[PDB]
């Protein structure tokens, strides 16, 4: 699994970052680390695909980045409407396809 | 823009089997790879299986590799998963998702583009 | 010897395939005969290539036997029959088998291409 | 149908390669025409062999795409273009690509030879 | 250059095999000459196919070197000798080597067939 | 209908070696695959090794894979097993058996059709 | 190894079943589960080959079956002459060829 | 007869990186395979990596397989090793050596023929 | 790793042997067991390559041998000038290339 903080918080309007830490074979070697936003009782929605890309329909508040073996999702302009459990998902290779981290409650 | 809806049963006994099925609408089913992802009631979600767009190639997570069969029908626009030996560790809500792979001539994905709402399977 | 195994059963006959393979290739009418022999050789090699068998004499495939083509037991086919009797029995289904082999190889090549695409 | 996919996009057209592959081979002037057709077929098969593609219709390689040859998106090339337009675009760089493919295969064969030497 | 390495040692000369491979293929008497050139090319390709070397220029095998054919050191053969001197030395044993290569490939194909039979 | 008779030695020291040999009669030796199966004095029997009918292919159980060599001679109608580094865990009665494999053109087996009586090897 | 009962018994003339339990990769996937009858001091004799077949010379008292991942040998018409240690043997695959169970004393 | 001289840095932090380089003289660099061997300050020496003479093939010891990159330049007559995630278990003196492999057409080696004096890398 | 004695000693002029013990996949299967002589503060020098060969420049005092899965280096004519830490190195295969033993202090 990937390592994520169990809980992140901040004031409305604050820039909030969620870290996703993996090993050299997960985040480092492969630049395919996506982020999903899951509201309680609902299926997750895709927020970030690739290291820096956003699917159409997702606002620019969600900005992805990667450094070394650690990926990060920055949510600017924090609002109550965007509070959800966030997950990172990394491509691990051909033998193991995807590794998900624990959810971060925001 | 699209619809993906899970169909399946509920409680089963250990050692049994259960077939799940998803119907797709609003996109060309045969143009995208499909995956199953599951979330235990008290845990985060994890990848279960991946099938290519044509359906010839299948991949599984090791914890289910010897029991689960993933199959798709591009004429019906449906995805099926036949699970056997449902263990207590396999209790989860199972979501169908569009994405996770591309057939060499398409731009890469390695992400799950569209999601259904999930079938809840218990043991 | 060339075709020495022709009257031998399929099992024993399959051990001498290189003898015939080597013998197949080894005025205007004679030149036409030589060109035709070359064209026939190449048609057989191309057909093997299409099936993914370009470098083998005994090539295993992914096409299942229907059993309607011939429902004989495997020991009957390989230990009691000769290749001529077998060809006489299968000639009615040979084009069906070839079509299935071509389709199977096309599917295999697409599947390998997709596996190679995964990084 | 032979060349039926000629006006079809590259993606869909790549699914019928065996139709053209089979059709390529299937007085003194006519005999010369037949010999020339055979020589052209063999030149293409030899070239595939040099690249390590002797048994495949869709052959993956280790030569990276420069992007200067064509900077179109992969979906534009495979879903919107036909093979004729693509050939018209790449013909200026075809000899460069072929040279790179030959060099890559020579390096691969030497590397496999060295890996096989390790006991 | 074509045959430019002919006077070069075997080691360095083995790096230019594609030059000769490409050059080998590239009135009634001239047409006969072209047909004969094609037949010779195909005989060499068929022979490589029989040995399981249909797609390679440098093909490794399972036939051990007897040392009676030539007892020179490996560095003497590859760093001091040219390919012409080597061919002059081995021509007396070339048919023996070819026979062993054919038998080895037949055994390998039967062994692969049996391994594929295991389910 | 057939005869298969084990020949071999008895007690050896740890770290040594011992060659066992079986002679076959009553069937065509070259037409069948051969295996070795061993039974410890107080345990059940387990598979040790398998050789094809031609003899080109050999397979071993992991516990002996790096020490034992299986070989057959179709002109002599004999099967040999050369064992090295006989350990105390390798003490057993070793039986030769006909079956366990078929050379692709024969009906499948995956069973041991005929058995000898067994050579007892101790350490 | 495969799981077998250490001991099975019954009255003469009774139908006696011996179970052989393996995993999905042994009995389930491959329908090549044979049974052997070993008398004390002697080499085992083949009783059942394949799931349901009998070698010639073996009477119809020995009837094999398979369900799920469990194989079974039924011996009808139990007699003292047929008391022996019974073993099951399953084909495991290409990496591992055969797996034997423990003997069942009857 | 020959000279091989290590160049490199000293103390690094855990999680960082360091590139080492060796220059060769007195022999044809492109004719020999090169390896890196390391010795911890209080332990014996062990193999770290191997590169072929051409440089196309590289091999690593498992303990560094996912971090270290070995590269050679036959025009400069130099060997480079780029190390990442230097751990405390990776502190050692790193020696360059000529040998360890041959490119199929040369007599076998499987030994380290010539050695440098060693760069000391600490964490 | 390979097994070597931590320390070996003897009188000047004595024949001194250093053992190197490995498994069947290291010393037994592959006859490529070399020996190196490392003086304190210096890089090791190659003494023996292959089972029995000496690089040019190395005297005949250093004689290698192999029996079973154990390799040995015999140093005849022991002198103070040849005291060093000795190592054995064996070729292990294609998956694992070289295995070194512990140093023997002489
Ligand atoms: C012809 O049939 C007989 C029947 O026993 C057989 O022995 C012989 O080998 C056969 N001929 C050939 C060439 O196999
Ligand atoms: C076998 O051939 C018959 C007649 O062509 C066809 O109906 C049947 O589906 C075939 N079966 C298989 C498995 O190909
Ligand atoms: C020609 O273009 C149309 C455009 O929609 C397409 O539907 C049709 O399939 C094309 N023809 C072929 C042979 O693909
Ligand atoms: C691409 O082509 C240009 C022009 O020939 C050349 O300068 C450049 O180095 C090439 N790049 C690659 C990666 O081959
Ligand atoms: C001819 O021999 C000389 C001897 O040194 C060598 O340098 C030269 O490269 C050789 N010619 C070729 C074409 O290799
Ligand atoms: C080498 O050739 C000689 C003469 O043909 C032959 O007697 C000998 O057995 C051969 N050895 C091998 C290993 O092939």
């Amino acid at each position: 699994a990937l390592t994520q903080p169990p809980s992140v918080s901040g004031s409305p309007g604050q820039s909030v970052t969620i870290s996703c830490t993996g090993t050299s074979s997960d985040i480092g070697s492969y630049n395919y680390v996506s982020w999903y936003q899951q509201h309680p009782g609902k299926a997750p929605k895709l927020m970030i695909y690739d290291v820096t890309q956003r699917p159409s329909g997702v606002s620019d508040r969600f900005s992805g980045s990667k450094s070394g073996n650690t990926a990060s999702l920055t949510i600017s302009g924090l609002q109550a409407d965007d509070e959800a459990d966030y997950y990172c998902s990394a491509y691990a290779g051909r033998q193991t396809f995807y590794i998900f981290g624990g959810g971060t409650r925001l | 823009e699209v619809q993906l809806v899970e169909t399946g049963g509920g409680l089963v006994q250990p050692g049994g089997s259960l077939k799940l099925s998803c119907r797709a609408s609003g996109y060309t089913f045969s143009s995208f790879a499909m995956s199953w992802v599951r979330q235990a009631p008290g845990k985060g979600l994890e990848w279960v299986s991946l099938i290519n767009d044509r359906g010839g190639l299948t991949f599984y997570v090791d914890s289910v590799k010897g029991r689960f069969t993933i199959s798709r029908d591009n004429s019906k626009n449906t995805l099926s998963l036949q699970m056997h030996s449902l263990r207590d560790g396999d209790t989860a809500v199972y979501y169908c998702a569009t994405g996770g792979m591309s057939s060499a001539l398409q731009s890469s994905k390695y992400y799950f583009d569209f999601w259904g709402q999930g079938a809840l399977v218990t043991v | 010897g060339f075709l020495g195994a022709a009257g031998s059963t399929m099992g024993a006959a399959s051990m001498t395939l290189t003898v015939q393979a080597r013998n197949l290739l080894s005025g205007i009418k004679q030149l036409q005969a030589r060109v035709l022999a070359v064209e026939h050789y190449l048609r057989d090699q191309q057909l093997l290539g299409i099936w993914g068998c370009s470098g083998k004499l005994i090539c295993c495939t992914n096409v299942p036997w229907n059993s309607s083509w011939s429902n004989r037991n495997l020991s009957e086919i390989w230990d009691n029959m000769t290749w001529l009797q077998w060809d006489k029995e299968i000639s009615n289904y040979t084009q069906i088998i070839y079509g299935l082999l071509e389709e199977s190889q096309n599917q295999q090549e697409k599947n390998e291409q997709d596996l190679l695409a995964l990084d």
